[PDB]
């Protein structure tokens, strides 16, 4: 009586039930797993707060209307306020991590509209002034925010075109990275695990995001006679085999 | 001192040969492989992921909705969609397959195109997909589409639809760029019943199309791509 | 190998066709799942589009030029091109690059080989035969200043001298200070407010310089440089959709403000053929 | 023959001959079986 | 192996010199069925008649010119012959023509040798040393429109540099779309009422392009291009009539109006020696 | 480095020699032989054939 | 010694040493013989 | 070749990192003698220090 | 005389290549090595060795 | 291969793969053990 549809993920102290699953991704066919000797540099012993970094954080939610374009967090930056996750990360010149992540949108056998919910390894965004003109570091650091890409232009800001994914690639094309869809016919939820991905076996936690999270509704949400017209989005995401090193003082960032 | 003679060709540079070279940097030792996810071998392995098709191209600058093919309540009959397979070309060309398509010059092998519906759960619908081989002109209606390669698509809970384009052909590869002698067929699209809301509910629902290769492909013969130029070097 | 296998008439409570495709995989369904088909073999391999093959072929990265004539006088060499140099980048030429952006990380060998012809655009007796010297200059060395500087020395950095007319070709190992070069990057060198975002801060593989070893004849010789660039022993890791929208500058994603509608709009409705 | 001592003077790579497409088709975490129902 | 036997007189009910060539068939009769004959042996294996060897000398195929010269003020490159081009074709040059079109179809692989010479009409100080840059355009590639566009960068076309004066030769596999070429095609490349008919529909193999890298000198320079071809690997099917009328076409059967009677006239009678 | 010497006719082109020369397209894979009726493999085999003569050449 | 990779880039091909002329001189569905009368 | 050992809290008599400079000596002192550090190897040789490389071009 | 083709690069000269050359004093015989304390192999064993940094750089 | 007579026309050496730096960072008479006291 298993069903792809109805799952359970407990993760620490907290755990997420869905009964409207459709299946769960895991990047590239990999699963988190921590740092081997074998790949390591950095001679300092790692810190592994476990449990208490490794559970679900779920931030704010959104509200998906007819006229929405779509949002897009960074991670880590996303979890950078969570818990003892976010201390850990000011605290320590250089974390790895890899995470679950759920995304929750129910509505009625009567609506209609379709996410898209996908991964985007290194998503170098690009400035809506064209030429060389840079994105400034607030820009792609928006935190638990995240991006919202019906919001206007701003300054030392990235584009927020969608049929161009922020960088100058077809919203079409997308589906090559690790996707799921969440139509309300169907789905629920979406789900991906993500492995840790860079070309270095640890980096800084703040200079680089390693993966932006984008939902973006492809068929429009379309509610029924005298509904109201929107659904709200919410994301749930977890750190897990999180490991931090090389801690000390504390980084302070911009803004 | 050993007799030698050299051949015409001597001193040419021919940018596809592939021989060994003096290293600029005699002994140094390059950076460790550490292991990252996500190893591409062959552009092959790729083209078998499906991305979406901007089927509803009739919009004047690139949108959204350009990859939503509308469906209509009650309609009986009718014909919803239509396109030739020119896959260098037209709907498919900006789609991963159509893009990887353009680096050769010669393709062969099945296409797998699928629907995933978006309608309302409560709603139900029989659409047919018919794959039109050369010779023929595009079906203007279903009795002309039916006779052809086709599958009557029934919507339910299982919301995706996989139509396969099976390779049909005298000749064993066809160009990429759009050749007659070569063309490949038309796909169409048709009410096979017809689509039906629930109550309390109204308008367009929309299907999204997609298309990736069959494991059956074949490309060759390299080349550039008309999908990309310029005119002056970029800098910093 | 069978690129077909036979298959005959079906009518089963097993249906390969009907998928979910919200979950993100992309079921292998075959011509032999929906229509009846006969046995036929591949006859192929698919040697052609390996990433070896793909990235393997030498591509224009880069044409820059310098002049022999006489300095005397000459208050800024390298402004006079009496000898220019290359900030070396692989993304400046958008042919090669739009291959390489397929990918998010790459590993390689590179293959260089540089083409040099001379020019007389204004009357000369004759052609003088020209050798260039190109030297690496790595990141923390002499830059040079004048063509004939001591930084030409270069003793102790790799140079090549070959003839205008002639060809250089050699190979460097993969330079990258990480386990493979990253062709996109979503960070910054440090947590500023103001600094570049980017690669081109990641990727400072500091640059390479021309210059002709010939004293000045009585003419002037324009020299063109062609650099090209071949990936030798290819690694790449996960694939990315394609860029679609033209290019504005080297390391940023950025695209065009008023850029055209890259998808090619019908002639005519849905329904046309 | 290699004619050089160091590795990256030899000529290109030699094909992969590796292919597999399942990490990008397939990256689903409990398996699909072709032919059995999607969703269960 | 003997070329004739001993043989003596006859005088049989077995006559092997009466046959009946309305059958279609070509009776192998010998010397020895009618006359005395003596042993002679054979001395020749037939080697330079094997149709690897009968193809497989280099024929000129193609001349064609491109100049160096300002292009300063000139709107049409292609028209200057500031680079020019060539829809690859093997049927323009009539000597190899008529060789292949002993056989239907054929198969080979190709062995291209380009010489390119250069020549200054009037008046020049010097003779420039320019390399040439000939490129393949396969069908569906972005055509080149400057001498000095963007796809001269030819990242995933291949091309060679070599110079004027020089020889360059490398050789392609048989890129055919079928299992042979057609020498023939009695068909359409689809049943419209006014397409063309032949193999130009077929053979449309895309063109071949050459310009020089060099930048311009102050005299102008000719440079000739001849491109040889020599099969290699050659498999030849269904021989057919040899050509008797001259050609007006690439790709056609079609000869001239008001042609010459081929048949020599005797100068005498049928008696005549 | 091995020493050479380069002999009289280095650099010719002879129309009918027979070497080896890198291939521009490498890698790439021609399409599969099908069975054709009618291969000729020498001049020899097809000048056995009978053909008719245009004796009566008078006009 | 072939000093390259693809098989196109190798000489010439060497004698069929194959000859056949039946194929096209006697194409006959029923054999003839020489000697023996042609039409029976 | 291992460039770092793992190494774990210490509480001793016995101090690697007091020594005397002015006898002469550079002791080999390593991270792992005043850190707690993890297993790395080195991946590297050394090759491109040798003599006969620094003064061979 | 053996068949040749010669490749881009032929006649560079590489500061940094290693190959044979014929030697210009034929059948020379060098001075016998004697002993000599502290030969060097690497770099690598000399960047050991510590030495004083001028931290107090204010002057 | 060498080609040549003389050994002075071979190329380069080969690493050394010698390295010891105690002459250098430890040249004292009485060893000293890392751990034990420097000046007993
Ligand atoms: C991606 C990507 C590609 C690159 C370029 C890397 C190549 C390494 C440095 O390139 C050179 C170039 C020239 C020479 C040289 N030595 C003597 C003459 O030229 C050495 C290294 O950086 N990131
Ligand atoms: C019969 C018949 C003969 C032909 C010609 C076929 C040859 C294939 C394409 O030819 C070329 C020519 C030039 C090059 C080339 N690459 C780099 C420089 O020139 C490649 C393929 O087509 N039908």
């Amino acid at each position: 009586g298993y069903s792809d549809r109805v799952q359970q993920i407990t993760l620490g102290n907290s755990t997420i039930t869905t009964q409207e699953a459709a299946n769960a991704v895991v990047c590239y066919a990999e699963w988190p797993e921590y740092l081997p000797d074998v790949d390591a540099s950095d001679v300092n012993k790692t810190s592994k707060p476990d449990t208490s970094v490794c559970r679900f954080y779920t931030l704010d939610s959104k509200t998906w209307t007819t006229g929405s374009k779509g949002w897009c967090w960074k991670l880590p930056d996303a979890l950078k306020d969570m818990g003892v996750f976010g201390q850990n990360m000011f605290f320590h010149s250089l974390g790895r991590s890899g995470y679950t992540v759920h995304v929750q949108c129910n509505a009625t056998k009567f609506h209609s509209g379709c996410l898209l919910v996908v991964v985007i390894p290194e998503h170098q965004l690009a400035s809506h002034e064209g030429g060389n003109v840079s994105v400034k570091y607030t820009f792609t650091h928006p935190g638990e925010r995240g991006i919202d890409l019906s919001s206007a232009n701003e300054v030392g800001g990235p584009v927020k075109d969608v049929l161009y994914n922020m960088n100058g690639t077809l919203l079409g094309n997308l589906l090559i990275f690790p996707h799921q869809f969440i139509n309300l016919r169907t789905n629920n939820t979406a789900t991906i695990v993500i492995p840790y991905i860079n070309s270095v076996p640890i980096d800084s936690m703040t200079r680089h995001n390693n993966v932006s999270l984008m939902v973006i509704p492809i068929a429009p949400l379309t509610v029924p006679t005298g509904a109201t017209p929107s659904l709200p989005i919410t994301v749930t995401i977890a750190p897990m085999c999180t490991e931090f090193s090389g801690i000390r003082s504390k980084s302070i960032v911009p803004q | 001192g050993l007799p030698t003679t050299t051949l015409p060709g001597s001193g040419q540079f021919l940018t596809t040969d592939d021989r060994q070279s003096p290293s600029a940097l005699p002994n140094y030792e390059p950076t460790p492989r550490i292991h990252i996810p996500g190893k591409v071998h062959n552009l092959l392995e790729i083209i078998q992921v499906d991305t979406l098709i901007p089927m509803n191209n009739t919009h004047t600058k690139d949108e959204v909705n350009s990859y939503l093919i509308p469906l209509n309540a009650n309609r009986q009959n009718e014909q919803v969609f239509g396109t030739n397979l020119f896959i260098g070309d037209g709907v498919f060309k900006t789609t991963l397959l159509g893009e990887i398509v353009q680096y050769y010059t010669h393709w062969s092998g099945s296409l797998r195109f699928s629907l995933m519906y978006t309608g309302p759960a409560l709603s139900s619908a029989k659409l047919i997909l018919a794959y039109t081989p050369p010779g023929a002109r595009g079906p203007q209606d279903r009795r002309e589409a039916m006779l052809g390669t086709h599958v009557v698509w029934d919507i339910g809970l299982q919301s995706t639809i996989v139509m396969t384009i099976p390779w049909t052909s005298g000749v064993q590869f066809r160009y990429t760029d759009p050749d007659t002698y070569t063309s490949a067929g038309f796909l169409s699209c048709w009410y096979q019943t017809s689509l039906i809301l629930p109550p309390e509910t109204t308008g367009q629902v929309y299907l999204l199309s997609f298309i990736s290769a069959c494991p059956d492909f074949k490309l060759r013969l390299m080349k550039d791509t008309q999908t990309i130029s310029q005119t002056v070097a970029l800098t910093e | 190998t069978v690129a077909s296998i036979s298959s005959g008439p079906k009518h089963t409570q097993k249906v390969p066709i009907l998928t979910a495709n919200e979950t993100g995989a992309t079921m292998p369904v075959l011509p032999s799942d929906s229509i009846e088909t006969r046995t036929t073999y591949m006859h192929f391999n698919g040697s052609e589009t390996d990433v070896e093959c793909f990235l393997g072929r030498a591509a224009c990265v880069h044409v820059t030029e310098i002049q022999n004539k006489d300095a005397t006088g000459i208050d800024n060499h390298r402004e006079a091109k009496l000898f220019n140099d290359w900030k070396i980048n692989l993304s400046s030429l958008v042919q090669l690059r739009k291959k390489l952006e397929l990918f998010t990380y790459v590993r390689f060998d590179s293959e260089y080989t540089i083409l040099a012809t001379a020019s007389q655009p204004d009357s000369a007796n004759y052609s003088s035969n020209l050798v260039v010297q190109a030297m690496y200059v790595p990141p923390g060395a002499p830059n040079p200043k004048e063509w004939d500087d001591y930084t030409w020395q270069s003793a102790s950095n790799p140079s090549v001298f070959f003839k205008v007319g002639d060809t250089s070709r050699f190979s460097v190992p993969y330079v990258g200070l990480a386990s493979a070069y990253n062709c996109f990057y979503d960070g910054y060198s440090h947590d500023d407010a103001e600094t570049q975002y980017g690669i081109t801060v990641l990727a400072h593989m500091g640059s390479m310089a021309f210059r002709i070893v010939n004293e000045h004849d009585e003419h002037k010789t324009l020299v063109k440089i062609r650099v090209y660039h071949r990936a030798k022993h290819v690694e790449a890791w996960i694939p990315r959709a394609p860029r679609a929208l033209p290019y504005t500058s080297i390391g940023r994603t950025n695209y065009p403000k008023n850029t055209e509608p890259v998808i090619k709009k019908r002639k005519g409705d849905i329904k046309s053929y | 023959i290699n004619y050089y001592k160091d590795a990256a003077s030899t000529s290109s790579a030699g094909q992969s001959l590796s292919m597999d497409p399942s990490k990008f088709t397939e990256p689903v975490k409990d398996l699909m079986l072709k032919g059995a129902p999607a969703l269960n």
